[PDB]
RNA sequence: AAAA
RNA sequence: AGAACCUUACCUGGUCUUGACAUCCACGGAAGUUUUCAGAGAUGAGAAUGUGCCGAACCGUGAGACAGGUGCUGCAU
């Protein structure tokens, strides 16, 4: 199952890092993608989604 | 209908495939997310060659190709441009092997019935390129 | 007739209108009026703050 | 190709006059703003596209000007509606008849919000900004060398923040008016971001391409109200950048090219080379700095404080030190091989960046441009 | 303030609905431009400036614009009116009533040469250019922190450029929609003409102010990129004969990216080593009066002081002074071959009075003196 | 589409 | 009323940054004194030997007020 993110409204600039160490895209290509949910962001899903879900971001795998 | 080489994974909106596309009116973006998922297994850096497949619909569907031979004997000889004047000024040096490794990887795309048919290809392409075999 | 434009920095051109009042100039040979500042097509000297009303220049909005 | 056309309530042009005026009381009364499209398609659902009178007084400005661009079965359009109710109606009816008279034919209606012109503090905040933001997504989904500009219908604000960004970018504007027959294709003067001006705003902006966040307060103690808008509040205390800011960064992250300078040594040097090897060197630099991809081919072993060696090719007699400030590209030695050879030769043992920079202004400044009226 | 406010034909809007529309040919029939504008202002000098529901519904676009802007009498009123017929008329028609509901106000109308929206190719290449210089130089005539454009009148073409050179002057916009009741600052952006691709160009464009035309070819050396040259193909026009030059567009941009000059400076090898030594007593007053002299062929006569041969002469800036110059004009270049203190300068002086000295130095011209650098230095570390 |  | 080094203020190259030369502040060490290695030397490192006077002798380190200039003008003196 690939990360998806749901909703991510509550501490955006979180999800970005987390998507930036995740993933590395760019600021504005990440800021993007955050701001464009739903979209495919990508155990190994749990990874991510803990530090997704620890400042709020929905995370559905 | 269209057939293109286009790089690896750095499949851009950019002129080398953005306004190709663009007269049959398939979606850019589109093209692009679909060739790099499937071709990030590709070694780093190939013009990996694709045919696109465009309907009336405004619907698309592509099928790739392994990569040209000349890239494979470029980086088979360790350069980056071929000879400026082949067959008379010589930039490279390949084995036998290296000719059957390039062959094995194109026999998917090859047309003889053996592989010393599909290397005399290989070596045929060798030559007009100037990098003698070694 | 040849006339004086005084103060710093002006914004005349050829086919301007502009007025000139009496007033020789003593190096300049020939010269023997000045010109208004800040009347007609002639406008005021910028940033000036003392002896305004000599050229043309409307109080600071202070 | 792809139209970016801004969509204005020209649409609904029949209800001229008539005791409800076409305002966003007279979408909503109708039923909504989808029931409300029915009603204006209606009015002209009959008139051609390759009808001249139709086109100067039966439909929109996005349908005249769309059809005098030549459109085609193997098109995309793109509305970019108002926020207001009114605007959405008539959008949902340009898309029907569009649709209509030219089937196969793909258009989508942006939203942008806050659009509107009855409040200012909310249109210089969020209407300009969502539009930079829609307008750069498409150019960028499609490629500079495929988008049309085509800012007639709308507002009249809009359009300067339309023609804009097609200077920026490179798009072409077309604009048509309603009595006129003719095409005109704007004058794009070139234009970019004064470097000037952005250039101490550069590590302000290093931190936020980093940590993706800045606290308000130490933005406004960091730094012209013209540099607000460059930043928008993410809204949690800090700050992140606007569309417009990010168009900044990449021009002040772009490479360009890049003006020669030599230093006294170089002078001295480049001449006493000239009468054995023509006027080669003079070229090559001038080559060299005026091309980025030749540039950063060329570049050598690479020493501190950001020198870093080019040469001519293989077996010349002449390799350059060189380093760049601004868009200026200074040229500190000019040497052969042997004196090459025992440069590097030194700095195998300690550094070598670092003797050459503290003797700048004794010894090599100051850098005069590579102009030269040799007679 | 001064506004500079372009115009429409929204003044005239309550001929909307006749058999005849108001346009170009009605004016034509009706008298000329002046008899048509005064039937219209008796179709408005009703309307009351405090009068809300009229200012929307009645006035015009300018009039209304105005009236939300504070207009009084201490502020001045430039309307650029199309050059067609009916956009000449209605310009009048605003002037007319703008000095009744303020009396004692300074209201000039401008007609820009070419401005109409029938013609492509006139419009984009005269109709613009026309009207950007009209603007460029009324705002340097009053000055900076009294013009506000009011880009709310005429054709929906002009605005652009109305705004575009808001950002450059830093000249602040305002619009208002009809049925709105707020003006709307329009925001404002860092922008400005391409300094950076420019800039590498200098030495060409300086040979096409001055001579008329340069070959392509060297043009072409000049532009290495593809994308250079497809971006900047608009300022350059092919004059015949295989040259290119500076189209009216270019013109522009390059009249104003770069100051007036007569002469540009050259230094020669010996005067740089001279410059550069003198440096510690005169500090930067030499490479100021060198430039001041090139700018001005006023003061390069003054200078003047004593002629050698083969046109070379001594430039010497005045009593109490203690520089002096060698310097000789080729073409449009300032070529300067000496800088001498009080004291040599008497010696050179006593050389050439015995035998010729200004043919000695010219035989050295080859050897000592060329290449001529141009006089651009950069010693302090900042880029821009 | 000369205050959508 | 005396340039082989020194003088020396100039050149090429190697090097230093509250500093060769002063007053202060803190912290640390008697001062001095046989040696070894690397380097053209500056300098760097290491190992011995002293460790007195009665806090001052001399010292090393850190910060900054400052030191420093044979730099310009004898037409400011
Ligand atoms: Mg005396």
């Amino acid at each position: 199952f690939d990360v998806i993110l749901k909703a991510a409204g509550a501490n955006k600039v979180a999800v970005i890092k987390a998507v930036r160490g995740a993933t590395g895209l760019g600021l504005k290509e990440a800021k993007d993608l955050v701001e464009s949910a739903p979209a495919a962001l990508k155990d190994d899903a749990e990874a991510l989604k803990k530090a997704l879900e620890e400042a709020g971001a929905e995370v559905e795998v | 209908y269209v057939k293109l080489q286009v790089a690896a994974g750095m499949a851009n909106p950019s002129p080398p495939v953005g306004p190709a596309l663009g007269q049959q009116g398939v979606n850019i973006m589109e093209f692009c997310k679909a060739f790099n998922a499937k071709t990030d297994s590709i070694e780093k850096g190939l013009p990996i060659p694709v045919v696109i497949t465009v309907y009336a619909d405004r619907s698309f569907t592509f099928v790739t190709k392994t990569p040209p031979a000349a890239v494979l004997l470029k980086k088979a000889a360790g350069i980056k441009s071929g000879s400026g004047k082949p067959n008379k000024d010589k930039v490279g040096k390949i084995s036998r092997a290296q000719l059957q490794e390039i062959a094995q990887t194109k026999a998917a795309d090859m047309t003889g019935a053996d592989i010393e048919a599909m290397t005399r290809s290989i070596e045929g392409t060798a030559r007009s390129m100037g990098l003698v075999v070694e | 007739v040849t006339s004086y434009i005084g103060g710093e920095g002006h914004n005349l051109q050829e086919h301007s209108v502009i007025l000139i009042r009496g007033g020789r100039v003593k190096d300049l040979p020939g010269v023997r009026y000045h010109t208004v500042r800040g009347a007609l097509d002639c406008s005021g000297v910028k940033d000036r703050k003392q002896a305004r009303s000599k050229y043309g220049v409307k109080r600071p909005k202070a | 190709a792809v139209y970016l056309c801004t969509c204005g309530t020209a649409a609904a042009k029949k209800f001229f006059g008539q005791t409800p005026r076409f305002d966003a009381a007279w979408v909503t009364e109708h039923g909504g703003v989808e029931a409300a499209s029915k009603v204006i398609y209606d009015t002209f659902r009959t008139a051609r596209l390759d009808d001249e009178v139709a086109l100067k007084r039966d439909l929109s400005a996005e349908i005249h000007s769309l059809a005098r661009m030549g459109v085609n079965d193997k098109d995309t359009v793109v509305l970019f509606s108002s926020e207001t109710a009114d605007g959405q109606a008539c959008a949902w009816a340009v898309k029907r008849y569009l649709e209509q008279a030219r089937p196969g034919i793909l258009c989508r209606i942006e939203v942008v919000a806050g659009l509107q012109v009855t409040d200012a503090h909310v249109f210089r905040t969020a209407g300009v900004l969502n539009f930079t933001k829609a307008v750069l997504h498409e150019i960028d989904a499609n490629g500079t060398g495929q988008c049309v500009l085509n800012p007639t219908g709308g507002f009249k604000s809009l359009v300067p923040y339309t023609v804009l960004i097609g200077m920026l970018r490179g798009v072409p504007a077309k604009y048509i008016f309603e009595q006129s027959s003719a095409l005109i294709p704007l004058p794009m003067m070139p234009v970019e971001f004064a470097r000037s001006r952005l250039e101490p705003l550069r590590p302000l902006l290093e931190r936020i391409q980093n940590e993706t966040a800045i606290p308000r307060a130490e933005l406004d103690k960091a730094l012209r109200e013209i540099l607000d808008s460059l930043f928008e509040d993410v809204g949690q205390g800090q700050v992140s950048l606007s569309p417009v800011g990010f168009l900044i960064w990449e021009e002040l992250e772009r490479p360009t090219a890049l003006v020669p300078f030599l230093s006294r040594r170089a002078l001295d040097d480049l001449l006493k080379m000239r009468a054995t090897e023509g006027t080669a060197p003079d070229d090559y630099i001038t080559r060299v700095a005026r091309s980025p991809e030749q540039l950063a081919i060329g570049k050598h072993e690479s020493w501190s404080k950001g020198l870093f060696w080019l040469k001519r090719g293989e077996h010349t007699r002449d390799r350059y030190l060189v380093s760049v400030e601004g868009w200026r590209l200074l040229v500190w030695r000019i040497v052969d091989a042997d004196e090459y050879d025992d440069l590097l030769t030194q700095n195998r043992k300690t550094d070598a960046g670092a003797r050459v920079v503290a003797e700048r202004r004794e010894k090599y400044a100051p850098f005069v441009r590579l102009e030269l009226y040799e007679d």
